[PDB]
């Protein structure tokens, strides 16, 4: 396969003093619930931690109400019951579709230059990014070069690059021409799909920029925290890093 | 072998003490060492390293408290030390990132070596022994890289183990031995976990030896002058005492470095690392992806430089009657390219110790440094051209400076004047 | 004079406090983890108990005792005097914290028949064995030999303290609400 | 003389014996356990494949390649002077050991439709990328860059064989039988 | 510190070697050291004991590969080690009874120290360093006990951490945080897996030290007499090099041992164990027999003999405004009752070495081990008469042995006459 | 609760020469396949152990077939299935009916004397026999004094040391006055319940004797094994013992 582009979304929490923004992580979770989740999973977040601060930091109330709408082959009984706030969310429900617990952290947006992973090193893995990308990335008519070979299952996509692509669309060399390829995931979004309580726009370019955000989150809840142990550890050794030099400085300075 | 004096009892729990257990005495007689005053920063990396040891065995100690080396839980053992341990995510990225610190270190503490004939007598022990310490981290870093039970975790092991498949006759038994059976399965993770427990103690064993070693025998300095051993009156005009001297420039530097290190931790800590790492192990799919980690790049370069087309593994592969195919080839080249670094005492005839001194050696030394960047650099490449030659010159290259180019550097060279003494150079 | 010595000084300090700010974080990761500081409430149906029965249940890790008790048991706990207790405190967090270890303290209902608490030991942490054990006719702790009474009394042994009765009701007909 | 000398030999020889008989059951222990040894043969229902779709499946730890190869696959697959592979010999299990890399010696049927071998690199291990993909319409190891043809066969990097074909063979109408 | 030769160089590489990394002349030093002509088969503990370090550890290690701390699957685990790894049912074996000699040797090898004098000055640095490691070797063999994870594993685990309940105040946070939770529980397994494993090391390196100090103070002897340090002469007359006259007799022990030690692993593996922990852990029932290891028994005997209705401890109770109830005095006479024999090196006033010249001595000697042997009988007694009265006498008479007689007895006591020098006494 | 009485069976196993017996074991098994199965279960005992050397050694073909029995649950596929030899045999199914896989060794019957552990020294823990003593521990007649007082529902037994006793059969004290008491394990075996092939006689008193020493097999299948180490092993330094013995004796001989 290979690499490719990914919108450059200017997301909240990037940056060393970037951090969620907890109505946004919110409507996320409403994107994932309402849509998202129909296929996908995610397996190792607890759904107590909709609570835990630092995130969507849900009431416990709402939260335990929430846990409830899924359903729990519970560990003793065997029998069913009403998900608590003790459980995970559940796997994909999709046999193919992928676990979203740990994608913001499983994908690189941003490559090269060169294969010098320069650009990472100033625009950050990516991952939500290329998320956004994916879900944006639809469009309305598959590029010309394919226009009656579209496999049957797929549709193309911008961002996605590791899906099939129709022969009539690889160079002398089986390169491929498009941008993207065929991804298995059917277009989830469609404008105002979604309705916000609060009226904050349902358009499709939207929702994608919040669930991923969201799905930032969901892969990194301690983020903030680690973030904030940052400066701390920056401070303490910046200064105690100057003492250590005046100390060095004036103890070498009686011998030359 | 340097003169000086040694502690002395004062207070009477010390006079109590040493006459049964002298144990403060050696404590000071090895934090009272006397030190060529020369010493420039690139001696700080000893200390980064034994940090690093340390800082990775409590890191590790702890994580090992939550994790569970079990291919159903292992993934998710570690998910959950994330999110859920107190400092647990923070645990994690600094066991990770700390590897990266600690190898980042070990090269800086090589190349060091190379460059200023640290290896050339007397301190050949504490190079041989360094390389032992060398495999060893390595051996270890694997197993600790397979405990998540990610994607590059699974597959990484699957071609580790392969290494051995790939000697010949016994090759298949020892594979299978190392999996404990026929393929990477959970048998394989249980016993890294006990063996990535085990392997640090023992290096941590070794760098006792390492430090005992270039003790006796005294440190080495820029200028590959020895200390002058006549009298405890000019040596100490070639010295300071260790303490408290170095002790505070080494928390100095100590200090700067953990700076960065955290910085890296706190913002950027999945930076030097794989993504596809963040996927859980899949036993039917190797991801299109999957590179080794940064520090292993260079070797790993090497080894897939000779593919079943190039001359030298043909040649090879004609000479030795197919024994010696392209896979056995590379894996040969690999080690090899260590074995070599190791016997780099011996190759390197030249009798005159620091590079400083070294016009001709200059140039190869720094081609070889310029090489080991872009040997990582293209492991990190794809197959295709131009890379596949890019790689093979390196590795060329590689060989070539310690199995041809010091040998003959050597009696060849015309090597400039190194100061009379220590003492020369640093008030200079 | 103290100006190298202030630096000195203020050095080893911020030393100090870093070192300890390393020392914190290794040891809390030791408490309990997030997963573990779920402590919920669970729900026991005590429908199935006839008098004289015991129902062991776990509850945060721990075995908790539900006995429906028979007059037998109910009399000799409402005999014993407070002052032969070993321990005079009910031990009740129902009920105010300095209740008197007295049967009716003890119990759930007022005919004091639900005696319901942690089946731990207060000594060490077994599990004491039931069904009318021990010279009490309550139950004896096989670890190192303590006695309970039918009300679940410390009466003889190292033990020293009745077993504790956790937040505890009937949440209906046959429903008892632990925690 | 060699009267106390014997002795001495006799005995470091005994121990040595011992020492070993203790190294061996160390290693030994890392071989693979009984439960391991537990070599199955699976069934694979196939029905499902219409040609141009690879099968990928567990076997033993290691995946199970099951192609139900084009005509575009099969045409290449036969259009290989012997001659010009880099491995000649079939490495298939259901043949002779001395066969032939004919594409007619790598596929079950003689229609070549079914072709069926161990997705695991001869390399270092990987499963080689699927979906007529490298340099010669086959597969493309990413470990290492390997590739290899439709017939499954290396034809470029360092991998020194031809993906191997392990026993097989349809049991019926749309069943076949690894192992 | 007594008269000997050192080691001298003799083949090329020797030369090259000594002059690098003298490694070599260490230990030579080591295993050449003149040793007391009179020391009888008590001496040989040392080695027994060194022996089962070691085969504890790579018995260990090998467990290791199989087996996974997590409550779900540990037992099981466990069973799978038995019935499936190659002679893992005799490796399982081998570690556990490996335990029971390991114990076994310490006690002997501690009673032989208490009748020799050999904590005696000056070897009080070799004692307490004993003691630590006596501490480390129970605090693993515990937490190794737990990983099995049956009855008397989790129940037991449940008991010592309990003992940390004990302490007044601080008490409950201690228990709750070795616990990490509010019971025992996975989290509890876990990080008793990662330090059952790091602990051993640590003895490991006690050990080390433990040997560094008697080899400075020379070793002990039956007599008690020191060894004459005025002349090479007299002194070999007193000794014979360790090597090969003692590493024989060693080695000739270390295997009558392992006859016996194997006789037991082969035919009755089971017999010094507990029935009950082939039973799955239940967190919901305490086994009616639960019984300690054996080598706990005695000071499990003490902490149970003081109950709620014992005088002193109803004193004490009073006295102490409750703080120190019977639980807690429990606890404290039970670390108690180690400790003092920790300070024996001061409780300790006769100058007199050797117990074998102390005819008072000898007396209270013998009651102390008698003593030993019942308090462990006793352990496995039920609470009632008449055993509630034995374990309370023996635990009096233990303390009474401590904190009374041996002061006494030191001013008390009419010595016997210690032969003149070891020579004299090997000739007898 | 206590310790007891327990029958002496002279087990083909015992002694360090001890071995199992193959047919016996085979018994075993039909016993436990027909009778105890019913309510137990052997969870850490794997079916295809039945065909390993040192035990029943039965043909991998008669395994194969007897797994068969067994309706279990796979582990991918989640339906259910017949049984194959790398399965372990199924839980108990009785709920309260406790796992034999290590019965022969969670039990002691030879205790004491004075609590001396001396009695296992000499006869083994007795674990085997404990099994068959409860076995064959049923009495026709309840003890007299609980001649009126049995408790619904369980079964005095002569062995069994942990059930509960009517307060009509306690002394002033407390303690239990019958040998045995109340287990709630209705009594299992009753003479031919079982048609041994080979015509073996099935009176209740053989069928617990084998199917105790197959239940003892089961718990201890590397038994053999064991012992054959044994000797190895007491070989080496019984001699090397011996060689090392006159070594040193010779070489200290050469000061005193
Ligand atoms: C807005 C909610 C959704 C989000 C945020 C989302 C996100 C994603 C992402 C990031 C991927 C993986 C991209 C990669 O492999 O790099 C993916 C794959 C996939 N999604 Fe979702 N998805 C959503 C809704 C859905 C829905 C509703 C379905 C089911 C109708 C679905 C089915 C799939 C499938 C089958 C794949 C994998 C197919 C392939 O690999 O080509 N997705 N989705
Ligand atoms: C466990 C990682 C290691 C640690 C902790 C370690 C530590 C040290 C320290 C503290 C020193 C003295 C101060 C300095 O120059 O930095 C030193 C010197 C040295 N190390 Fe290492 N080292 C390690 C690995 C290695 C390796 C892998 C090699 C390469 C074979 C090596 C070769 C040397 C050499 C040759 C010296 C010079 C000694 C002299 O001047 O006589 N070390 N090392
Ligand atoms: C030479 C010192 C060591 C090195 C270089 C090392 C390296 C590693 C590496 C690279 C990983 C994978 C990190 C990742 O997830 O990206 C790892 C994981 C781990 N290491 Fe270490 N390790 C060292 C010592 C230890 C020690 C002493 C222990 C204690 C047994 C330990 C326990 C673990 C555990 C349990 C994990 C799995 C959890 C995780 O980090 O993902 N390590 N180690
Ligand atoms: C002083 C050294 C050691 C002692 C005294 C010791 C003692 C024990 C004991 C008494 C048990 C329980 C036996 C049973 O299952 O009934 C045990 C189990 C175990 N030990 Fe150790 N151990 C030591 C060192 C080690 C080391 C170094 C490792 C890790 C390298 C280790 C790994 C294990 C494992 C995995 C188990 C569980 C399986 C088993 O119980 O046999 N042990 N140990
Ligand atoms: C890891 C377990 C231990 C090992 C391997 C060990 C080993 C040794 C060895 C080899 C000796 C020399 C020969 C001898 O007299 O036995 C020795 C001496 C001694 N050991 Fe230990 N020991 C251990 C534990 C202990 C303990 C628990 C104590 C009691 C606190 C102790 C107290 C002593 C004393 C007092 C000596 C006499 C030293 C002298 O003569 O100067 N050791 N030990
Ligand atoms: C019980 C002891 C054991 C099992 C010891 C094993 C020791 C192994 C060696 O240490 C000596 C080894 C770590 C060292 O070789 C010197 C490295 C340079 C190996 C280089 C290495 O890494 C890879 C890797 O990490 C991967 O995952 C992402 C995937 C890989 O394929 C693409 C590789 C790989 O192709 C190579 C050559
Ligand atoms: C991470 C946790 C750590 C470091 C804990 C360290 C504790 C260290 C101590 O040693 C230093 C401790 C083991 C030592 O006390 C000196 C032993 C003699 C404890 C004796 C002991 O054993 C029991 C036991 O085994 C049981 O199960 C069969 C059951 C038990 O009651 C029913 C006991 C018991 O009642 C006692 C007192
Ligand atoms: C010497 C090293 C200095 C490093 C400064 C690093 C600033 C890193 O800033 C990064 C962003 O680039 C990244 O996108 C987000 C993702 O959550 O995390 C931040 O910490
Ligand atoms: S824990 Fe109950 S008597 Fe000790
Ligand atoms: S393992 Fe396939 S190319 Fe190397
Ligand atoms: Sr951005
Ligand atoms: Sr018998």
């Amino acid at each position: 396969a290979g690499g490719g582009h990914v919108e450059d979304v200017p997301f909240s929490f990037e940056g060393p003093f970037g951090t969620f923004d907890q109505h946004q992580l919110q409507r996320g979770l409403q994107v994932y619930t309402e849509v998202c989740a129909a296929c996908h999973g995610m397996k190792f977040v607890p759904i107590r931690s909709l609570s835990e601060p630092g995130g969507p930091e849900l009431p416990e109330d709402q939260v335990r109400a929430y846990a409830t709408q899924f359903t729990v082959t519970d560990e003793e009984t065997g029998e069913d019951r009403e998900g608590k706030p003790t459980d995970h969310f559940p796997h994909s429900a999709l046999e193919n579709a992928p676990d979203l617990s740990l994608m913001a952290k499983a994908r690189a947006g941003f490559h090269g230059p060169m294969g010098t992973g320069i650009s990472q090193l100033f625009n950050g893995i990516g991952g939500p990014e290329y998320i956004y990308s994916v879900l944006t990335g639809f469009p309305e008519e598959p590029p010309k070069c394919a226009e009656g070979h579209e496999p049957d299952g797929f549709y193309y996509n911008r961002a996605f690059q590791n899906g099939s692509v129709p022969d009539t669309c690889k160079d002398a060399n089986g390169v491929k021409t498009t941008a993207g390829s065929w991804i298995a995931m059917p277009p989830p979004l469609m404008d105002d799909l979604v309705e916000y309580a609060d009226g904050h726009d349902a358009s499709v370019h939207a929702m994608a920029e919040d669930v991923s955000a969201f799905l930032m989150w969901a892969a990194e809840p301690k983020l903030m925290a680690r973030k904030q142990a940052g400066f701390t550890a920056v401070m303490f050794l910046t200064v105690l890093s100057v003492l250590l030099y005046l100390t060095n400085k004036r103890l070498w300075a009686g011998v030359k | 072998g340097i003169p000086h004096d040694h502690y002395e009892p004062r207070t009477g729990i010390e006079k109590w003490l040493h006459s049964r257990l002298p144990i403060v005495a050696l404590a000071y007689d090895t934090i009272m060492i006397p030190t060529p005053r020369n010493l420039n920063w690139m001696w700080i990396w000893g200390v980064v390293l034994a940090f690093c040891l340390v800082l990775q065995i409590v890191t590790g100690i702890v994580l090992a408290m939550h994790y569970t080396p079990h291919v159903d839980l292992a993934f998710a053992s570690v998910e959950h030390i994330m999110r859920n341990v107190n400092g647990g995510f923070m645990l994690r990225y600094l066991h990770a990132n700390g590897a990266s610190l600690f190898f980042i270190a070990v090269y800086l503490h090589i190349f060091r070596g190379l460059y200023y004939g640290s290896y050339k007598a007397p301190r050949e022990v504490t190079w041989i022994v360094g390389m032992l310490i060398y495999l060893a981290m390595m051996a270890t870093a694997f197993m600790g890289y397979v405990l998540p039970w990610g994607q590059m975790s699974f597959w990484g092991a699957t071609v580790i183990t392969g290494l051995f498949g790939a000697i010949p006759g016994i090759g298949h038994s020892i594979q299978t031995w190392l999996l404990g059976g026929p393929a990477v399965d959970n048998a394989t993770l249980n016993r890294f976990f006990s063996l990535h427990y085990l392997l640090p103690f023992v290096i941590a064993a070794l760098v006792a030896i390492h430090i005992w070693a270039f003790h006796s025998t005294g440190n080495n300095n820029p200028t590959g002058v020895e200390v002058r051993r006549t009298s405890k009156a000019e040596a100490q005009k070639d010295t300071v005492p260790f303490w408290p001297y170095f002790i505070i420039k080494d928390v100095f530097a100590l200090a700067v470095v953990l700076l960065v290190f955290f910085a890296i931790v706190g913002f950027m800590p999945n930076y030097l690392g794989h993504p596809d790492n963040y996927i859980e192990a899949n036993p039917l799919r190797t991801p299109a992806h999957i590179v080794p980690e940064w520090y292993f790049l260079p070797f790993y370069a090497i080894l897939r430089a000779f593919t079943a087309d190039v001359w030298v593994v043909q040649i090879a592969n004609f000479i030795s009657f197919g024994i010696i195919d392209a896979k056995f080839f590379g894996v040969l080249a690999m080690f090899g390219a260590i074995l070599v670094m190791a016997l780099v005492p011996w190759l390197d005839t030249s009798p005159v110790r620091s590079g400083r001194y070294r016009p001709m050696f200059k140039i190869y030394f720094w081609l070889l440094a310029a090489d080991f960047v872009i040997l990582t650099w293209v492991g990190a490449q794809q197959t295709t051209f131009p890379y596949d030659w890019i790689s093979l010159i390196a590795s060329a290259y590689w060989f070539a400076y310690f199995l041809v180019i010091l040998p003959i550097l050597g009696a060849i060279e015309k090597p400039v004047a190194p100061p009379a003494t220590i003492e020369e150079d640093f008030n200079a | 004079g103290t100006r190298r010595d202030f630096l000195y000084y203020a050095t080893a300090g911020a030393g100090a406090v870093a070192t300890g700010a390393a020392v914190w974080p290794l040891i809390n990761q030791m408490n309990p983890s997030a997963d573990v500081q779920a402590l919920a409430s669970i729900f026991v149906d005590v429908s199935s108990v006839e008098p004289g029965v015991q129902l062991t249940v776990k509850f945060l890790g721990k075995p908790i005792f539900i006995r429906r008790r028979t007059e037998a048991d109910i009399e000799l706990g409402r005999s014993v005097q407070l002052g032969q207790l070993v321990d005079t405190n009910a031990r009740n967090a129902n009920i105010d914290a300095g209740a008197e270890a007295t049967d009716q303290n003890r119990t759930l209902d007022e005919a004091g028949e639900w005696l319901v608490m942690w089946g731990v030991c207060t000594h060490l942490g077994c599990s004491p064995i039931g069904g009318v054990s021990g010279d009490f006719g309550g139950w004896f702790c096989p670890c190192h030999g303590s006695h309970y009474d039918s009300a679940g009394r410390i009466r003889k042994g190292p033990a020293p303290e009745n077993l504790p009765i956790p937040l505890a009701k009937f949440i209906d007909e046959t429903t008892i609400q632990l925690g």
